């Protein structure tokens, strides 16, 4: 800022950045469809696991 | 040294009516005030873009979503196509 001796905007853009210093929050939105994806995952996985654990000894 | 002294006093003084006291500029017929502090005071923002670049556009991020929260009509088609790919596996 003190490099520009003709400052005139640096307070403006500095308080503009400090204004938007709370930029935007993130997106932790998925907690319902993602658990359905891993629900189908655990479903078909335990189907496969029980079937192969049976058929190996079979 | 009257050489030195009178040269340096004219050297200081004839621009001292241009910088110290705002009496424009006696020898210059165009004025000096409506060039740098008025017209080209917007100079670097006539050299850059105004109202988007220099105002800097604190812009909200355009929010993209998850896959529309529909895990039925697509996951079961994924499982049927996965039967198909395992028949190709």
């Amino acid at each position: 800022r003190s490099v520009l001796k003709n400052t005139s905007v640096i307070d403006k853009i500095e308080s503009y950045v400090k204004q938007y210093k709370p930029v935007k929050i993130d997106a932790s939105k998925q907690l319902q469809v993602i658990e359905s994806f891993e629900k189908h995952a655990m479903t078909n996985a335990k189907e496969t696991e029980s079937l192969v654990s049976k058929e190996l000894k079979d | 040294q009257d050489l030195y002294l009178r040269e340096l006093k004219d050297t200081k003084l004839a621009p001292s009516t241009l910088q110290d006291a705002e009496g424009n500029v006696k020898p210059w017929n165009p004025p000096q005030k409506p060039n740098l502090p008025e017209l080209e005071l917007q100079g670097p923002e006539a050299l850059k873009a105004y109202t988007e670049q220099n105002v800097e556009t604190a812009h909200v991020a355009k929010e993209s979503e998850e896959g529309e929260s529909e895990p039925i009509e697509e996951d079961w088609l994924v499982l049927d196509d996965a039967e198909e790919t395992k028949e190709s596996h």
